[PDB]
């Protein structure tokens, strides 16, 4: 029918939304699915329309819309940038992070064994004994953070970390969190 | 308008996140600059810029403020009215319909909160293929994880983000059940009402309207104001 400038701009917008939303799922997106769920009667002018989606998609959000296999009839989103709480990073550092993590979470102090059975699960004994030389303080086998770390990380960062594992961070944090912020403020002076 | 990689990367992030509080978006804005090292515009000026290359998409980085304590949030929101779809795309038919049903309850609810149990009863109603309460309890956590829903004490309210996204939709769809603040005049999900009127206003609105006033009086009807006046938001 009669489609104004905006009717169309709205359509491309709709499409770039569709794509954006899907790519999160790393689907990948089907041209027919694109056609059923967005184009409707605007099919006649689609290729030009797609072209626009593609460009806006690239230009405003910096995503390259790409068919993944030639003649796939299927598309995906590629990040043009750029690219990318503690960071090709070391293997052990993750481990540590987890551990210094555990420690923050159960009241800044935790017994040994309990973690250990639970840890192998996911060089244990020896690496964590030497973790002590630097990052750790252990008595008897109770655990605390140890001096080295606070110079290298924060209660907040450890939080961001434990956060990112499940994602989020309001819920496991709030209890802990409040000090973590009282630490962020503590860090200013 | 002049777009930079810093701007696109901001948008990429702002989206993977549903919504962000003011400081987190400046923490963000600055991040993108430091990751792209120049002078960093007043976050406010930065945004307006972007919002302006967005016009042709008829979508905007929108600033809003929470119904529980008036924190500033920002989401990427559609100016197009029929925003059933940002979620329509994200979830299953049955999941979407569960949201509807839940939203439907949040609105009628005097509180703007609905019990989990009241919601789950609606599970046999659900369109788009049978699910069970177990499955349903997860999905509700999904909506929470994605900032469409908020929970307090096994009850659920719309997330600020939800409102920013779908206010349009909602009002057009539930005109006789929606509530609007005086003052703001915007959609209002939870807030204080007057006992004499039936007037309602968002907490933060009640905070500001009666700010520094020793005798808060109901604006319409001027009766004495029955509820505790919140102290307006400030960075602390
Ligand atoms: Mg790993
Ligand atoms: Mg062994
Ligand atoms: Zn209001
Ligand atoms: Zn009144």
């Amino acid at each position: 029918g009669p489609r104004s400038q905006k009717q169309l701009e709205l359509k491309v917008s709709e499409l770039v939304q569709f794509l954006l939303i899907k790519d999160q799922k790393k689907i990948p997106i089907k041209r027919a699915d694109i056609l059923k769920h967005v184009i409707g009667d605007y099919k006649d002018i689609f290729p030009d329309l797609f072209k626009r989606a593609a460009e806006r998609l690239q230009y405003v959000f910096g995503y390259k819309l790409v068919e993944l296999e030639p003649k796939s009839n299927t598309y995906i989103l590629i990040n043009t940038l750029e690219p990318v709480e503690m960071r090709q990073g070391t293997p052990t550092t993750g481990l540590l992070m987890i551990v210094l993590g555990l420690i923050f979470m159960k009241g800044n102090t935790l017994k040994e064994t309990e973690a250990w059975d639970f840890l192998r699960r996911l060089p244990k004994k020896l690496i964590t004994e030497d973790f002590v030389r630097q990052r750790y303080l252990e008595y008897r086998y109770e655990f605390q953070w140890g001096p080295r770390t606070n110079l290298e990380l924060s209660k907040m960062k450890v939080l961001k970390f434990v956060a990112k594992v499940h994602n989020q961070d309001p819920k496991d944090w709030p209890a802990q969190y409040c000090e973590a912020l009282a630490d962020e403020e503590n860090r200013a002076r | 308008g002049v777009m930079t990689d810093v701007h696109r990367r901001f948008l990429q992030l702002l989206m993977t996140h549903g919504v962000l509080e003011e400081w987190d978006v400046k923490r963000l804005q600055t991040h993108c600059y430091k990751v792209h090292n120049a002078t960093v515009d007043k976050l406010e000026d930065f945004i307006n810029n972007i919002n302006s290359v967005l016009e042709s998409l008829y979508i905007e980085i929108k600033r809003g403020v929470t119904e529980d304590d008036g924190r500033p949030i920002y989401a990427l929101v559609n100016l197009a009215t029929t925003s059933i779809s940002k979620m329509a795309t994200d979830f299953a038919e049955n999941e979407l319909d569960l949201f509807r049903k839940a939203l439907e309850l949040i609105i009628d609810s005097e509180t703007g909160f609905a019990s989990s149990t009241n919601i789950l009863n609606l599970v046999d109603q659900l369109k788009g293929k049978k699910m069970r309460k177990k499955e349903a309890e997860q999905v509700l956590q999904k909506f929470v994880q994605n900032k469409w829903l908020i929970e307090k004490e096994g009850e659920f309210t719309l997330h600020g983000r939800a409102i920013l996204e779908m206010e349009q939709y909602i009002r057009e769809t539930y005109p006789d059940a929606v509530k609007i603040c005086n003052i703001c005049h915007s959609l209002l999900i939870q807030g204080q009402s007057c006992e004499t009127c039936g007037i309602r206003m968002h907490l933060p609105c009640v905070a500001k309207y009666f700010q520094s006033n020793a005798e808060p009086r109901c604006p319409h009807c001027n009766d004495y104001w029955p509820h505790e006046i919140p102290k307006v938001f400030d960075p602390e």
